[PDB]
């Protein structure tokens, strides 16, 4: 016998299986009210600040 | 332009019994060292695709950082189900004799798909070539850890068939 | 649950009495069809998302009035839990061909059924029309072997007589 | 509703006469679903009383180290008598008077 | 069991005394509110199909662990047997409030039945909120307070039973905890 | 009421997931070395009268005060108790080697059998010590190791059959404890 | 308590019988894998709180009606005893793998847990699932398995420790189911 | 709950005692200062949905590097978390307003959130930063009296000191 | 302190009874690692001033928000701080490597850690980002050899399950 199959095939990582994106929607959906996250503003690096001596001030 | 079996969502099995494969196997040279080549493949194909990936980490770390694409535990196991799929299909590829379906099906459009997700094509290359040194050894019965008990001759045409097959994946995510 | 091996040892307990040699050719029997019915569980494992998706809306293409308001069907959440209910269904009829026998779906899926689906107001004909969708669909070369398929719709069929 | 009517378990507790029935009767009857929970809570609160002994000894052994405050011997042996004397006055003090038996619970259940 | 009318008795009985003319001005009234008491207790009974179905799937969307898979409404043998463990306490409270004593559930429904959800392993928080939900049903029922159904009545004002059935509905939750 | 077959539903239904061909392997090596195990069962039910009827003269002939005045066994009644107390054990572990899962004798067999044997008095040393025999024998006979009993079988390996059913013993010692 | 080698000593004192031969070279295996043992107690250690952190974030992700009113993690106090709860599970564990017997665990900390877990309203269900993620966490350790951490040993097998930890972690799990 | 009424009944229950009239004098300072208590809860039951969200916009102004991976803000379903974890903060600060007292603040919040921050590496330098946004732009005459923007402000500044 | 030593040498003083021949099978362990364990520590003490700067400068990759102003890394007085900070618990491990047990960082490392830094603010996830960098840096065939790879790589992982 030969026996070839074609069908999905996925695998696994300790707790969640690979085609979590497109679940069945009865599997998911209307869980949870939802937020948004605003906008992050990115600002630079710094410097310093030596002479441990203004930290008083 | 792929292969005979062009059957889409008719019941998707077709095996081949007994006497039929005594047509068949009265009609492939060496059909019974491909069908051993198949299974010596088949048989480890989960020990393959895990060491594989784990290989592809062992010699780039960056994956699993935050920021790279192997990290939030899904990912490593959409890398997973990827790894497996480009293997079933070479272990098809061996099986037909033929790149056809593996380059109509699985290695159509694989080039734009990866850089359109950002998946790195580089680790993906090493990725294969991990499975391509592994097939090669199991091919021919040098794999260490592991050695199966085949009949008595050579393989080093089926084992050079296979790694066409899996040059022919690394060019086409290159 | 009820199977091969605890309706045998029961008989056994409600007897008072040691395995006897019938209570091993039944076991027997349990060999010689695991091996034809767990490639029906095998199958069904791999394809379920599939085959709950055109089994769900075929009988919102039947019934097409529970998508009104103060029906079963009112809202999208309410067409979701549906899909759930019947993605439960055909979990448990793989977990029949895993056992064996029709423990799983009578001790977790149709006991208590009647009095649910009579208060929660949801009709059964509707989950009749969900299961003998998946039962005519189906083609035995095809979808599986020629003996896998006989396990597989042996079980969706004590589905429809047991909610009818 | 669920079925043509709703009537009471026959598991429910206190579900008998006990009029004029006999001793051995009577105590069956008013024990009748009781048994379970009574057991279940008294493996409960010895669990409890096992489980706070536990975590005041990580104090007495800070770090995987033992101080100098455990010492149950000075000399060869010298715990086996304490061994004794700590276990049979347990039971010396579970045979006391029914007055201190709840002066004993309702002052525990004052200072904590 | 006892009745409002036997509550008096029992209680005259401590002083194995004459039950007077000057006592039984509390019954007279409640012979008089009399017509009003058959009056509300006809407003539970009438649509205690949907407060004990409502109540249940009111548990649950608060609380949705109770359905995933090992939960204590898991199975449909889980639920149905929740359905009648929702609705034979509602059967004591209707006959609690008809004969205007709390007698015959805290004898008959209660007693015993703290011991016996410890035993199954019920949690009490879940079956709690199914009682207090069922509570706000019944005021909405007693009083012509509902949103979707309102019934046909005299004029008047029945907050004295509105307020009695508040107080039979939680020496439940607070017996069960 | 839950064999080897079930026991993977029970795991499987505690995650809400079908049954992959992953544990189905687990289970095909159930059914593969199915002959092996009715060649194992029938090797205890057909001598098993002469196995409790060891187990307990074997018991009493190293330990002679079982049966002396104040033992456990002096009467005719506690030996004919003796006799069934053991056989009743073996009954109901060859039903769990039968099923490939020890949830027929924890549910119907050990549950309260520990505090049973204490409000009688039964030696606790006495009880594991007919039980540690009977796994002495089980071991002898699912093997043909014993001396005087050589049933046939087939040429083949049975070490893990032989670790299945002395786990149940030891399990059964643990509970009686 | 006991490890195994004293636990070979308390069945032979039943036998009143030295210790020889036909018991010491389990012992003899025991030692000639001993390096195979404490190599892998390391792989535990070294990353037990990635483990829990992971295992009741796994637990609560897939019941999300725990963190609702109702669900035994609601307030943070409920949630700050689950890790501490499921910590000394884990720790107990670590005991037995050591010390090679499961003796320490069934008694010092599963004598008592079933009861009390159904007397303080903690889900039996929900900590079943934490812990059998915790014995998958362990598996993926034991063998270098895991995908996302892996370290470098000497080239072996060890999957009798690997089965080993899958029986320790069913023995918690079935003094709670 | 730590309540004053609690707090003086507990020393006397402590103490053996009757309710002495020096507990009296206590309860006499609550209903003076209930009324300038409640009308901070009550504005806070009707204003709940605006100002918590528009106090987790300055979580992320002062910190926006959360939005990185590995951190706690990478993805949509935990910043959706962040607005839970902080919304259950501003219930429980509307609770204790009605009780009076910092009874479930310390009880249910507070008791165990350390162990479970640093565990989660949730830092507590943007939970303290969501609401001194919060208890900052709210002027004294404009929203409420002079005393609740008072006793209602010395309740969100008491996360702020037993959290840092 | 905790080693080989005093850990057993305390349960015969603590029960009363004299060094048994347990605990003098239990230094014979100590001998199996002395040449074996202390190769590392030898290694690193020559080799610390290299990798307090490689390490040191590993966090603040992953954290490149603490130097901004405002926040505990602000100026460079305070960076100057931050590389003796990370200069004291690898400090440590030359001393628990040369002893044989978490003694020097059970009692002088994790002891009241979690408490100055909720208190003055530190994160305690960037300690995971400077001193784990050298887990993931660690060669085994070039640096040392593999009994220095699963002894001090074991204590640091020690560390990283106690300041989280
Ligand atoms: C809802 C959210 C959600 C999660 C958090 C994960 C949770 C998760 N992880 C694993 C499974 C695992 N979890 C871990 C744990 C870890 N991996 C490591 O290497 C670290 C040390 C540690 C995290 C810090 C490991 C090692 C495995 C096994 C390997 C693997 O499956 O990836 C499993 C087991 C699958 C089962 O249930 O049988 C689950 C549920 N899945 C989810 O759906
Ligand atoms: C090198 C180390 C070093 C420091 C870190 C500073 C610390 C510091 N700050 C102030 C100074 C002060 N500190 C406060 C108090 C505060 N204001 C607030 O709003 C906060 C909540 C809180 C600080 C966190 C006030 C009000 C003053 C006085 C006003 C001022 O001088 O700015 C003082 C008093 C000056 C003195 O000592 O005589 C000191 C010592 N000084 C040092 O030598
Ligand atoms: C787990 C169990 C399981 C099943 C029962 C089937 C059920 C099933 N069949 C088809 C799919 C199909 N089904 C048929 C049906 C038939 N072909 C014929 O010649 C007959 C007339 C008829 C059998 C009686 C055909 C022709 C297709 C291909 C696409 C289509 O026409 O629907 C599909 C859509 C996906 C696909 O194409 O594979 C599904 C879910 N699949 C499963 O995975
Ligand atoms: C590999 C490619 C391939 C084939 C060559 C055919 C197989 C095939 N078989 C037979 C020949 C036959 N076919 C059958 C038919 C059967 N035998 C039985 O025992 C059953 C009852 C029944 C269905 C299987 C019989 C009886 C013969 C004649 C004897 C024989 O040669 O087997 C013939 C005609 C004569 C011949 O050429 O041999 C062919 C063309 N099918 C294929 O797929
Ligand atoms: C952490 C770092 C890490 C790695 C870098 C890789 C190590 C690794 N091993 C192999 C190589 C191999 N891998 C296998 C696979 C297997 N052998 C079996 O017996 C099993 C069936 C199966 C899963 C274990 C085989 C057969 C070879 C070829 C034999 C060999 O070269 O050793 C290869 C491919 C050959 C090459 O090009 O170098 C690599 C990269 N694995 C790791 O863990
Ligand atoms: C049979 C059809 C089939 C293919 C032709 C290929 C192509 C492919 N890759 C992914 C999708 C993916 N593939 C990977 C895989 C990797 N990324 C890495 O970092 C590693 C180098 C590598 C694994 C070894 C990842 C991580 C994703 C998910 C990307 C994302 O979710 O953003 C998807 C899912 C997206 C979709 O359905 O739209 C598909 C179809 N895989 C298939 O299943
Ligand atoms: C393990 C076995 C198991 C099952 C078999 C199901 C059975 C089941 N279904 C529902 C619940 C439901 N079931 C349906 C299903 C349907 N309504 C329709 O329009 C159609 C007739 C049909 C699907 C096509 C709907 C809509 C609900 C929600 C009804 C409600 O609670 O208002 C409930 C109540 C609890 C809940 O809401 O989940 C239960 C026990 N659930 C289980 O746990
Ligand atoms: C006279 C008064 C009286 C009662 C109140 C019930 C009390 C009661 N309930 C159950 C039994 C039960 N009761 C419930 C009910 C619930 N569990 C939940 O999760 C919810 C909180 C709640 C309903 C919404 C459930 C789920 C069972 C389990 C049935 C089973 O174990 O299969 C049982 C045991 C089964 C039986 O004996 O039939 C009893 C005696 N019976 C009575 O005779
Ligand atoms: C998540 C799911 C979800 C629901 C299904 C509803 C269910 C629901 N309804 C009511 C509340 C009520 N429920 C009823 C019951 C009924 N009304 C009628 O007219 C009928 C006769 C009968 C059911 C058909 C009544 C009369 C009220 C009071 C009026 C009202 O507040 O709506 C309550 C009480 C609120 C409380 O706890 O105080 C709940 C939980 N709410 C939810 O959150
Ligand atoms: C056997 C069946 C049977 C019944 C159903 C009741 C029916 C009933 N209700 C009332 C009569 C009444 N019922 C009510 C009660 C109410 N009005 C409201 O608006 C409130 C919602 C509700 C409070 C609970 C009031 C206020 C009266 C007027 C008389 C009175 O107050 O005593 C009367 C006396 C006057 C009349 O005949 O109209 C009767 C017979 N009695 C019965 O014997
Ligand atoms: C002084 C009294 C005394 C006895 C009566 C015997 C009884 C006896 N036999 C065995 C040991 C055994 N007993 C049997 C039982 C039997 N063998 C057969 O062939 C029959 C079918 C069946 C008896 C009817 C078997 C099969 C073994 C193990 C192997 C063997 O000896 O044959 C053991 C276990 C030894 C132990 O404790 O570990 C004992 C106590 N021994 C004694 O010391
Ligand atoms: C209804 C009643 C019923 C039975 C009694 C058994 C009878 C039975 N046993 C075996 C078959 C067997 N039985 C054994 C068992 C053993 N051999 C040994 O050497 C060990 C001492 C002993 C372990 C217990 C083995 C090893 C085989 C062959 C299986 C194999 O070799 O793979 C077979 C298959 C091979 C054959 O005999 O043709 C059958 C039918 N089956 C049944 O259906
Ligand atoms: C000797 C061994 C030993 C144990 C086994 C545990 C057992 C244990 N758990 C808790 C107590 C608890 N344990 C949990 C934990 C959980 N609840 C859940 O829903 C989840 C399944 C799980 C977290 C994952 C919770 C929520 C409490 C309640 C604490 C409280 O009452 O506030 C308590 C004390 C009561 C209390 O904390 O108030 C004890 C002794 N402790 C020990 O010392
Ligand atoms: C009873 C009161 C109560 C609380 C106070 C919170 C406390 C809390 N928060 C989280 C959990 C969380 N809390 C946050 C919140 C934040 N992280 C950030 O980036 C910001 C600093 C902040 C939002 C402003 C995030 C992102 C998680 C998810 C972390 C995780 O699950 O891994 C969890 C874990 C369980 C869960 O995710 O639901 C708990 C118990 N929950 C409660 O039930």
């Amino acid at each position: 016998r030969v026996a070839v199959a074609f069908e999905k095939i996925d695998a696994a990582s300790n707790g969640v299986k690979a085609n979590s994106n497109n679940k069945p929607f009865w599997k998911s959906g209307a869980t949870t009210k939802n937020y948004v996250a605003p906008e992050a503003p990115a600002q630079s690096e710094p410097e310093t600040l030596d002479d441990a001596a203004y930290q008083r001030y | 332009a792929f292969s005979r079996v062009v059957v889409n969502s008719d019941a998707k099995a077709a095996y081949v019994g007994g006497s039929d494969l005594q047509a068949l196997k009265s009609f492939i040279a060496d059909g019974n060292k491909r069908l051993d080549a198949v299974n010596s493949i088949v048989s480890n194909a989960s020990c393959m695709v895990s060491d594989a990936v784990s290989g592809m980490i062992c010699e780039n770390p960056g994956l699993i950082s935050p920021g790279g694409n192997c990290y939030t535990n899904r990912r490593m196991a959409a890398c997973l189900r990827d790894g497996e799929i480009i293997l079933r299909y070479v272990s098809y590829a061996l099986l037909a004799g033929d790149a056809s379906v593996l380059e109509d099906r699985c290695l159509n459009g694989l080039k734009e798909t990866y850089i359109a997700l950002g998946v790195p094509t580089n680790s993906s290359i090493r990725a294969v070539s991990i499975m391509k040194a592994q097939a090669v050894a199991f091919i021919t019965n040098t794999a260490t850890e592991r050695k199966m008990s085949f009949a008595a001759g050579d393989c080093t045409s089926l084992a050079s068939e296979v790694a066409s097959y899996f040059d022919r994946v690394g060019a086409a995510i290159s | 649950m009820k199977s091969v091996i605890t309706t045998v040892v029961s008989a056994a307990d409600a007897a008072g009495r040691f395995p006897s040699n019938s209570d091993l050719e039944s076991i027997q029997g349990n060999i010689q069809r695991s091996a034809a019915r767990l490639e029906a569980a095998e199958k069904l494992a791999g394809n379920h998302e599939a085959v709950v998706k055109e089994a769900g809306d075929a009988c919102f293409a039947k019934y097409a009035y529970l998508k009104n308001p103060g029906e079963a069907g009112e809202n999208q959440e309410k067409i979701n839990k549906c899909y759930r209910d019947v993605d439960h269904y055909m979990r448990l009829v793989n977990y029949c061909l895993v056992v064996g026998g029709t423990g799983p779906l009578d001790e977790w899926g149709i006991a208590g059924a009647r009095e649910v689906y009579r208060t929660l107001n949801l009709p059964t004909s509707a989950y009749v029309a969900s299961i003998a969708y998946t039962r005519d669909r189906l083609c035995v070369p095809r979808d599986m072997s020629a003996q896998a398929g006989v396990e597989f719709s042996a079980y969706l069929d004590y589905l429809i007589n047991a909610l009818s | 509703l669920t079925g043509y009517d709703s009537k009471s378990s026959p598991n429910f507790p206190n579900r008998a006469a006990t009029r004029e029935r006999r001793t051995v009767s009577f105590n069956a009857r008013v024990a009748r679903n009781k048994s379970q929970a009574k057991k279940i809570l008294e493996k409960a609160d010895e669990f409890f009383a096992r489980s706070v002994t536990m975590q005041y000894k990580a104090f007495a052994c800070p770090n995987g180290v033992y101080d100098i405050q455990c010492t149950e011997g000075t000399v060869k042996g010298a715990a086996y008598e304490k061994r004794a004397m700590a276990v049979s006055a347990a039971f010396r003090a579970k045979q006391a008077s029914p007055a201190a038996k709840a002066r004993a619970l309702f002052e525990n259940r004052r200072h904590a």
